[PDB]
């Protein structure tokens, strides 16, 4: 009750009206209020990382966000506030940053109170005990074990590790089961005291800022606020930082050399700089980063593209700790961009003298403040679970009037701290890195927490002043006016014909359309996208590889067009699939035909430079080779869709026919796959009808006059089916993950093809075995961090599966699974009504929730259009079935099909075991397959599903 | 959410 | 393109 | 009683016995001792025919010869005769020629002697009765009316009746309702006693001649037929015989112009000239016809085919009856050659102008002596039913010491014959005839039975002097001598690999190869057998006629060589398959690689000229717009493979995706379609085991050379699966026919996938249906000419099928179909077992048996590899598993699969409509079925 | 066995 | 080729 906002700045497209405050212990508190929202929300944020975790024990911060959802006085139940968020078609998620640590969830329409004060015990009090913290650092261990072999982790404790290594920066996040467990009971160091003492410290002080998004009103949930989190006492703890850079001079103008696992190749270039968070109205950082990493025509990109040395290349500027922030320039690599690399550096110095002299442009940030001004005012809408906690994220930051207008609005364009910023870019303050596995042999020192080797090849200044020798130009020019800023922002009135669902329009030989105006979101942006198929997209390996590269090759060249349209707000993306090829374009209402016409244009009359094809080709066969580097569960996902299919090809088929692709062959591919084909496409958002079809009328009559277009037959207009598992069979078939110290599993349960009175049967048994499953998999028995089990839905055939993946043989887990499956029907025959009327109420509202953003109903809709059901409300009426189905219906469901002694019982494992790799019942012998087309040959097909 | 998956998730 | 982070 | 008999001329590779003579009445009989065989057979030829019909009725003989069958006087039931021969594996059948009929049928082992007794009273005194004849006239009124839009019937027909109107060969030999039935009751004639006096007093024990194939000795078979055929009386009946010809030089030198149905052209020139017959001792016309059609350098097809006129020539002796003998030469026509055809003609004379000039030569008389001489030393062995009546029925033509013989020796060589016949034919006795679709509309005549519109010109004189002006030879000159003429036979020994079954000797995943050196038959021979596997053959329908040009094309482009190798007995076979492409070379083991490689490296390394592939292109498509005019009981079966396979293409997406072939899009689509490929061969007979390892390294070792074809990868080698029909599911699929006034049907009962115990249960209750099908329908309820039923094997699943056109509608012949399926559910159960042991007998003696052709071995081993079921051995284990059933077991098949309110019945129909659920889309009807799986390999 | 192309034969058997 | 009757 210390302090009250009046009213803050709002973007003028939404209506959620809000409020600030502050209580009297400083907990920043937001209001969020909404009439119309179906999951109410809320989040919370300590601002304390793990840069705070004491010397000896490492990692305490992440162990204790970690340990914190199990246990409180108040709930002294294990999983209460789990079973209770899963009874209420909610979820709960949380992690930790270097400085914070954010903790949210999302729950039902009015659930606010039995979950907020389940949220609130969080920190008001918890007790943990000895079987809790004795189990659960073996989730911490498997968390650090599957990323002790993912180079986005290595690079990143490899940079946190060569600094200064008495700065708190050089410090440890995660904790490996060795320094949380065998470390402090190696020298007696007690833990439970740490935890109490950690959180006694830190956590319950004015730190933590609160935002809750409330359905009822702003003085319906102030009061809730007030007296769930009035109890949390400040201890007038200051915010820990620290104005020293851990880059010192002695490790400054350093290059070392790494070696991954995976085959890359990348060139980072680090600065130091000072602390910018302060400057969030003139924003230095994003003017050079927006000057430095900008593609098109005549820039540091377009250049290091034309000498065949770089691909692509971020630039920006990289935040820190709260002291200090950096600014890179990443770099990848080419076969022979490795051998110029102080010439790219030149090159990059070469262009920062270039942006030297011009000097600070007014017209730049004039374009850069329109560009956000229009981006925050069509601000689309958020979904409540994420949003909470970015706001939660960013509140210690700005004061209470700019909480949401976070890095969009900017008042002041002051070039003295532009000047400042590009002063502090000089080659005395590079630290060059360079990854690259050509380094087998050749380095010294090595990591202890991940286990990375790299030097220390100090610069000699023979290179450094070769770099700010004399630096005139290149070819390089600053980037010129855009004109893909939108102009036109009139939305269009509501037809007379205003269809709820979208509509065929046009139906010939050669295309079909789907149109619907926006009715609900009127927001002048429109996305429209295109399935083109043909039956020589997919027909062989070879074929199937021409596609890629000539798809690839299509999207490199057209990136020097279109980075001003992604940069002004439309946004394209264009991908092969295994009937045809795709495109979707998106954004802003004023410029999806130019676009769109631009890239048709470019699709049929496309040439090939050979060079960049010669660059492309070796790509993707490092591309290929490198999937052996990946996780187990991943090969599990892998290798089941590739046996439960009619026909797929392995990764060994197209490595093999990456050996017979030459620039003449795929030439002649392109006519050859444009020269018959047919349209799918949906259109949708803000556009009439007539330029519905005018838009997709001048797309089929571009490709008509350029590719000479013929439609296909309508009895090659196929899709893939499914085989056909027999009756009480159990199939299995082992591969071996390389480089991977873990095993995985993925176990598929197959009832039968998508009708609408048995989704519900395995939906409901899938939202029955939710919480349960990760609760005694993952928690209770400590079988590893990957535990998901759900519904699959391929080519319609519905199918109940399990992945997991652990250290333990994988032929435990799938017995494990068998007793879990045991202990679940029996529980299931023990619950009562109102337990299961609550299971059922968690399904009508997850599956009957609006969509927010329009892209998340284009997705609703395009999703389904392209499995030709054609069921635009299944929504409706398959809820409908679900609210009248009884207790006996699931065990009927459970006993023929899911069941152990069941008469219509279908399943197949893929096992993935490692590089060198409580009752449950009795298994059958396995059969074991030795060969994939064998066996799909013995087994027979399912009927395609029948439109609606 | 996690930002940049550079953090580490509770599940 | 610019460091979003 | 005679006792007339000497050594019959054989082949010193055969085993048979044989022995000729006379009987007191005047029959000859030839008698063959086997005692190998497995079947047996006898058959006779009455040298009377339907030329010499009563004039009143058109056609007599012919009804006769149905009327023949029903009704023998000591075995008066009218099914008789096919229900004792059917029930001990043999079925007979009988023709009648304009001068001759045959009777011939087959038995097993020891049913002969209770076979001869049914067939001897066919001769000794038949009823005749009515009952059995007001049924008999519909059913050859229905053979008469599926050949009334064949044109093949038409240009025969208006080929007689245009000559002479009152020369007997002008008469119509089959008969409809009008001549049989309608034509005589009308005005007062019985047929009966017509059909009474022309078996009685035109029908004698001379012009007839008998022989059997036994497997009794010597002396217990010439008593059997003495025993049996003594009886036939004698009445010294005089041969039909008349030495005049139908054209009386009034009839020459004219032009039909014949409007065809079906889209064809063609241009027929024909000679007439005397019997030759008596002179078969130097056999003049073979000798002209074959310098006349011949297909090779400097020859008159070559000359013809250079300029785009013609396709093809046949030139020949086209005999008609004794007394009179044609001789034609017959062309095809181009979209060019139509309007060139005094030119055409005038190259014909050029070319006989250019033999008259060169006049005999001897050493083509020695090279065709020579060919026919190891043409019947090594003779293979026909099978018994048709073998019987061939030496029947050329038995009244010669000796009986030279019978066999007959057409495979020759005498001492005869220059004035081929000089006299040469000079026969000369530019005044010709008689051009034009079949094109152009002349519609213009035409004036009909013929009187067929309807066929014919225009008679006479050709101007101008023409006919300028044939006598073909002088001007030019680029026409003799054929060389040929060089594949094979000179080494012997035999290779068997070598320690000596298997009954050929089994792998290479899989690589290039090239599969199976070996069999053939112990049974010992002749230097050899069949070869390929298949090209290639993913890109049948995946559209663009790829799929650009397929069937390349092969077109590149048989006609080497047709040039291989007709050398075609008379020396090489034949190669090229033809496109839904998975590739299949190559089978066959014949003597001399010269195999030599053709072999020529195919290969010309199969590779091959291009193409622009005016041959403008020809093959306008062709094939007017062979795809002519199917159009096709039997209605074809277009059913056509339909049901469209229906069951798992992706087809029709006739009209072809011929619509045929417009967009041009040469540089099939230029770059022959090294797109054998770029990868797999392999799978047989070869067997007479080869060494290591020569069938090079005849594939060879292969292979040139395609990968010459087109750089690498291996396939073994995820492409899949093959089509079937269409799985849901249980107690009744489909429908009807269609129109345009062109034929009848309407059929195709029957479908979808059963299950193979299986030792499926394949015997459906084969044994189609050996219980079978002969009382054609009998109930066809003889009772005289539905329709054809009528089939028996299983139906495709993509591995069984079925069993019923195939019937009939002048009624479809709907109402599904339901006959379905009460005879009730008749003889009600008569399998009151049944009999020595007669059910009969019936499961016969199934055992045909399914188990030993073909003596060595291209029937290759044309089973072959039949299951590309089946991919490799069970070598089917015979034995499944009739040895046939032995086991009961009848108890039929019926579990029949009240379970087959009946009409069984639990698993797979029933799906088509129709083909008269020009005077149901299944809609053939898409959405088997995208909403499941799909069978594939058999598992054996 | 229908020697000639043309076929008088009594039944067709296939 | 020959006619063959």
């Amino acid at each position: 009750i210390k302090r009250i906002g009046n009213h803050i700045t709002k973007s003028p497209e939404d209506k959620r009206e809000y409020r600030g405050l502050e209580l009297a212990n400083g907990i920043k508190v937001l209001l969020i209020s909404d009439p119309t929202t179906d999951k109410s929300s809320a989040a919370l944020d300590v601002h304390i990382g793990s840069l705070s975790d004491p010397p000896n024990i490492a990692g305490l911060s992440h162990f204790l966000e970690h340990m914190l959802f199990l246990g409180t006085k108040k709930y002294p139940k294990e999983n209460e506030y789990s079973q209770f968020l899963s009874e209420h078609a909610g979820s709960s998620n949380a992690f930790t940053s270097g400085e914070h640590t954010n903790y949210y969830f999302d729950v039902s329409h009015e659930h606010l109170e039995g979950a907020l004060d389940r949220f609130a015990q969080f920190f008001l009090s918890p007790l943990f005990d000895e079987s809790a913290k004795d189990r659960e650092v073996n989730a911490v261990d498997s968390e650090h074990e599957k990323n002790v072999m993912n180079d986005a982790w290595r690079l990143f404790q490899l940079e946190k590790a060569t600094g200064n290594p008495k700065h708190p920066f050089s410090k440890f996040g995660t904790g490996n089961k060795y320094t949380l467990e065998t470390r402090p009971n190696q020298e007696g160091i007690d833990v439970r005291q740490e935890l109490l003492k950690f959180h006694s410290a830190y956590y319950s002080s004015n730190l933590m800022a609160v935002v809750v998004l409330g359905r009822e009103s702003l003085d319906d949930l102030t009061n809730l606020v007030v007296k769930l989190f009035s109890e949390v006492e400040n201890k007038n703890v200051p915010l820990p930082e620290f104005p020293e850079h851990p880059f010192q001079e002695e490790h400054l103008k350093q290059l070392y050399k790494i070696v991954p696992i995976k085959d890359i190749r990348n060139l980072y270039v680090t600065f130091p700089i000072p602390d910018l968070q302060k400057y969030y109205k003139s924003n230095p950082g994003h003017y050079l980063g927006h000057l430095i990493g900008h593609e098109g025509p005549g820039s540091l990109l377009s250049e290091l593209k034309s000498k065949g040395w770089v691909n692509t290349l971020v630039g920006g500027q990289k935040e820190g700790a709260r002291g200090f922030m950096f600014f890179i320039i990443n770099v990848d690599l080419t076969e022979e961009g490795l051998l110029h690399v102080e010439d790219i550096i030149l090159h990059m110095f070469q262009y920062i003298q270039k942006l030297r002299a011009e000097g600070p442009q007014e017209w730049v940030f004039q374009e850069l403040k329109d560009l956000n001004a229009v981006a925050f005012r069509f601000k689309d809408k958020e979904r409540p679970r994420g949003y909470t906690s970015k706001i939660a994220g960013i509140l210690h930051y700005y004061p209470l009037e700019e909480v949401l207008t976070a890095e969009y609005l900017l008042e002041e364009f002051r070039p003295d701290l532009i000047e400042m910023v590009l002063d502090k870019l000089r080659p005395e303050n590079v630290r060059v890195a360079i990854v690259s596995k050509s380094f087998e042999g050749k380095t010294d020192r090595t990591e202890e927490w991940y286990g990375t080797q790299y030097k220390q090849e100090a610069i000699p200044d023979e290179v450094i002043k070769k770099w700010q020798n004399a630096d005139l130009n290149g070819k390089f020019k600053l980037p010129t006016k855009n004109e893909f800023i939108p102009t036109n922002f009139e939305i269009l009135p509501l037809e007379k014909e205003a269809t709820p669902y979208p509509a065929l329009i046009k139906d010939t030989a050669m295309s079909k359309l789907w149109f619907k105006q926006d009715d609900k979101f009127f927001l002048p942006k429109a996305n429209l996208n295109f399935e083109f198929f043909s039956p020589f997209a997919y027909v062989d390996p070879l074929h199937s590889n021409m596609a890629y590269l000539y798809l690839e090759l299509l999207k490199d060249s057209l990136n020097e067009y279109a980075y001003a349209a992604e940069l002004a707000g439309l946004s394209y993306d264009l991908q092969n699939t295994i009937y045809g090829m795709y495109l979707s374009v998106k954004g802003y209402n004023d410029k999806q035909p130019i676009l769109l016409k631009k890239i048709i244009e470019k699709m049929a009359t496309f040439e090939i430079d050979e060079k960049r094809f010669e660059i492309i080709k070796e790509a993707y066969m490092r591309s290929l080779n490198n999937f052996r580097a990946e996780q187990p569960h991943q090969h599990a996902m892998y290798y089941l869709r590739l046996l439960m299919t009619e026909v797929a090809w392995t990764k060994d088929e197209l490595k093999e026919a990456l050996d017979d692709v030459t620039l003449p062959r795929l030439k002649a591919f392109i006519p050859q796959l444009l020269s018959r084909l047919h349209i799918e496409a949906l259109l949708h958002g803000n556009i009439t009808k007539q330029a519905a079809l005018g838009i997709m009328q001048m797309v089929e009559d571009t490709l008509i006059e350029h590719a000479h277009t013929k439609p296909l037959l309508p009895s090659q207009l196929v899709r893939y089916r499914e085989v056909q598992l027999p009756d009480r069979g159990w199939f299995v078939y082992q591969q071996r993950n390389e480089v991977h110290n873990n095993s995985g599993i993925e176990i598929y349960y197959q009832t039968d093809m998508q009708s609408t009175s048995e989704n519900m049967f395995l939906e409901l048994f899938a939202q029955i075995i939710s919480e349960p499953a990760f609760n005694t998999l993952r928690t209770k028995e400590q079988l590893g961090y990957i535990v998901f089990s759900g519904p699959r839905r391929a080519n319609g055939i519905q199918g109940l599966r399990f992945i997991i993946q652990s250290e333990k043989p994988p032929h435990y887990l799938e017995s494990r699974v068998e007793a879990f499956l045991i202990t679940m029907e029996k529980s299931i025959e023990d619950m009562t009504e109102e337990a299961f009327q609550k299971h059922i109420q968690a399904l009508a509202i997850r599956r009957l929730d609006k969509p927010k953003k329009l892209s998340a109903e284009s997705a609703k809709y395009w999703g389904e259009i392209i499995s030709q059901q054609y069921n635009f409300d299944r929504d409706n009426t398959e809820v409908a079935y679900l609210k009248t189905l009884t207790k006996e219906d699931i065990i009927k469901f459970y006993k023929e099909m899911l069941a152990v002694d069941a008469p219509r019982r279908h399943k197949v494992s893929v096992h993935v075991l490692a590089r060198e790799m409580s009752q449950a019942p009795a298994l059958p012998q396995p059969e074991v397959i030795q060969n994939m087309t064998e066996f799909k040959r013995g087994l027979p097909l399912f009927p395609l599903v029948k439109p609606h | 959410q996690c930002c940049t998956s550079i953090c580490s998730l509770y599940q | 393109f610019v460091n979003q982070h």
